[PDB]
């Protein structure tokens, strides 16, 4: 952690708000964005997790302090009826979402624009993992800026200090 | 014994113009085979048409006039093609004794 | 340019001077002059080492419109504007399509322009040239079509022989010795025979 | 040959006709549509050949008696710059090809209404032939029909003498 | 180095504008675009590293004075939270970037016109690399030409002297 | 050569125009279209080398007697800054064409249209060959015929000489 | 016995030039092939034009000035490259005994 104390942040990191606000909902099934080791240690009973990972799509501007991506939502869990009702649970808590504010452990807290979809539910076929029921689905989240300020000036006097 | 084979050289230059000629004949023999088995032959597939495709071991003597990137005519009538430098052409680590042999990947494509 | 906001601007930017840091103004003129302009517009085309040479040629023309010009940040500045050309009555044309170049030349019968050409003769019919350095010591050869159409730039001429005198593709006719030479010019089909006496 | 005797042919067979033609133009040099043996037992002096493959692309209708193919044209040779010349001789003798005719030893004379071009001259690396130098181009060829006429007389006849 | 002298350059390397004024901001942490042996030397622990690779899209006009690429932006160290801030802060010196000047050791100073953005940042698998988080993102760099003179003069009197 | 006398020549063959004007304009450094076998001799240190080869895409006019085809550069030398500046050097002898003219040393001059530009800068990863640096980029250049008279007349002669 | 080899040593840096240059002489021998045969020759047939890969074994004495990520040139005029650390190189588990020699998996490209 070495960054010039004159930036703070960009971005929000939506997945981080996404995790965080579903491990808060229910701390008994844990949610993130990896794999952690405890959690491939047992295979044929797995605690129902939440994944999210960034996927490409959506412009952005900075002048309109508009951010939008297309992250995906992949639910594994040891039944296929669980794997449904968990993702059903999810999209009633994804895409009714218009205007919604949620804090972070950072201090902020975030503004949902909205949630849309792209694509529908995916039952991945097993391959490396035989009993995990896997469901993939793709979500059009927009999210708003934290801080939309440029910053042409600093690299403009450090430019100016190093080259005259 | 060993059977003379028609040897054609020529480098090809920016004009893509390639220009091959006799460069005299060389003794040789062939090897179907890495071990007791026989390569088997490729299939063109995505060409239109049928052939065949090979790749045999050449037996030549050292200091041999034959080398790389060259044209092979045996005495039958089929036309193959040599690439890459000949393998073992060295002597004995250990005292330096010379076999006289080397090895010369040869594609087979008639 | 100096042209371009002229014509943009319909002004006579002559007696605006540059600052001494650069600093200038482009003025609108407070009573729009209509001021006309000598317009050409010359077009190229390449045949071998003879090209093909076409223009519109106006002697009148004038702003009609301008056309919104955006200058957003993908595109440089865009002056469009249209200019409806107008009739001139010193010399009584308005548009005028003109063709030349020495391409031109070889194809001007197969446009159907004029006459084919069928026939061809050198003019000068026995040329003397002084062996000296004299005023007549050098001549200039010029064949004759029956298009009355000059044919020197493009047709060579072989002197059969060179001793006497020899004629390059130019023409010159200088001569080496004295005496009597034949000259064959060809460009791709005809053949045209000249005799040349050289003397001192 | 156990066709029916009421049919006699539908279509034209554009590439027949195209290598027929190139065959009686040049016949020193060979052409076809196929890869004879004795071609395939000489590679390193081979004799040039125009291949004529047919590839998918161009609708047809029967009532405008409208036929249309992409078939490309392969030059192989033994020289880039022969190979080169060959393929400028067939887009001068394909391309400024307006309503011309030309007659198959068939009996029938075939009416070429026009070869359009799709893609370029394409220098193929020499993969299982070394020595040979390939040239690809594909060409929007047009031709017309022999006979249009329509055949539900003689299925009805069929069908009604079959079943009734 | 035996260029004619009459040229002296075209364009301007918007990569090495990048990778120069990155590594002159935080001079502590290193950038550019290629993979050092230092580098890959130690992999537990890496030096944070920002990479720009140049990718297709993007038309260009001479005579307006108007350069773009699609230049993608790589970002890769020890830690998934590190990689996510540094690609913020990536993106807060690159999307507000519009009409901004900066001076190349070389002696010109180049103007980038506008930063955009076609895909979102894709948390890549560890693949050969397994401890290391990559992070890439694609932005859309728009960037002004050095000298935009033709240099039809020097070629015709070239040719002229080799060939009338 | 037994190419009818009556047929000369239809195309251009715009990469070997290329190839010679650069080899004209810069005879230390060699230019072709091939890939010579004394160049692949040496590998550490390799002499600049603009390699062309033809790529699909575009249409042809033979009544407006005009041609295009998407002839992609490519350069091959030992150092990256290297490739960069012949590829600039390129770009600039390349990008200003309009209308210009440059002969051959078969007796004709031909006459380059326009040069455009469809893909950016290619550095492409070091696979078989690691030391040398390779950047490949697209042109759509588009050249001028040299000569557009149909071969209608002698086609139907043979024809009808063959039959009738 | 063994045959001299120039070796050629430079890192890349971060702009992407490398720069190789005379690191001195090394002694070692080449091996084209695991065991009773050879190694085949690879095809480039994406690249445009005719060429070869080649992935060889080399022989070379204990703790030589000879490294990884280097390039190699042999007497004839071949450039070869040299990647990954050499295997081998360790003494006897059980005792400790050294052989003294290493195996360099060096891919030969002319």
């Amino acid at each position: 952690v070495v960054l010039p104390d004159w930036y703070e942040e960009a971005f929000v990191n939506v997945e981080n708000l996404f995790i965080d606000m579903f491990t808060d909902l229910l701390p008994d099934y844990e949610s993130g964005c990896w794999a952690p080791d405890d959690w491939l240690a047992d295979e044929i009973e797995v605690k129902p997790t939440i994944w999210f990972f960034r996927l490409p799509g959506g412009r952005v501007d900075w002048d309109g302090r508009k951010d939008e991506c297309q992250l995906q939502v992949m639910v594994v869990t040891g039944s296929r009826d669980d794997s449904w009702r968990l993702m059903d649970f999810v999209r009633a808590m994804l895409l009714p979402m218009q205007g919604d504010k949620y804090k972070m452990a950072d201090g902020y807290t975030a503004q949902i624009r909205c949630a849309g979809e792209v694509a529908g539910p995916q039952l991945l076929t097993p391959g490396q993992r035989i009993d995990t029921r896997v469901v993939t689905a793709t979500f059009k989240v927009s999210v708003s800026m934290k801080s939309a300020k440029n910053y042409k000036q600093k690299l403009y006097e450090l430019w100016q200090a190093l080259r005259g | 014994n060993d059977e003379t084979l028609t040897v054609y050289r020529g480098a090809t230059d920016n004009k893509g113009n390639p220009n091959k000629q006799v460069h005299g004949t060389v003794k040789g023999v062939f090897a179907w085979g890495p071990g007791t088995s026989t390569n088997k032959f490729g299939r063109d597939r995505n060409f239109k048409g049928e052939s065949s495709s090979l790749t045999a071991e050449l037996y030549v003597k050292r200091g041999a006039d034959l080398k790389a990137r060259d044209r092979i005519r045996r005495a039958n009538g089929e036309e193959y093609s040599v690439v890459g430098h000949a393998a073992w052409d060295q002597g004995h680590p250990f005292d330096g004794f010379d076999f006289g042999y080397m090895v010369f990947q040869v594609e087979a494509v008639n | 340019q100096r042209n371009v906001l002229e014509l943009i601007w319909t002004q006579d930017f002559s007696n605006i001077q540059p600052s001494e840091f650069g600093g200038i103004v482009l003025e609108a003129p407070k009573v729009p002059k209509n001021i006309y302009y000598r317009a050409i517009l010359v077009g190229m085309d390449d045949r071998n080492d003879r090209p093909i040479w076409l223009y519109w040629l106006m002697p009148k023309v004038k702003l009609d419109k301008l056309d919104n010009q955006t200058l957003n940040d993908d595109n440089v500045i865009e002056y469009k504007p249209t200019l409806k050309a107008f009739r001139d009555d010193v010399v009584g044309y308005s548009v005028a399509q003109g063709f030349a170049g020495p391409g031109w030349r070889d194809l001007v019968a197969t446009a159907g322009f004029g006459e084919a050409l069928t026939a061809l003769t050198i003019t000068p019919g026995s040329p003397t040239v002084t062996v000296a350095t004299g005023a007549s010591h050098t001549a200039q050869l010029l064949v004759e079509g029956d298009n009355g159409i000059n044919y020197t730039p493009d047709v060579v001429f072989t002197s059969s022989a060179p001793d006497k005198a020899s004629v390059s593709a130019a023409g010159l006719v200088t001569g080496v010795a004295a005496g009597s030479a034949t000259i064959t010019a060809t460009k791709g089909a005809l053949t045209a025979t000249a005799t040349v006496t050289v003397t001192a």
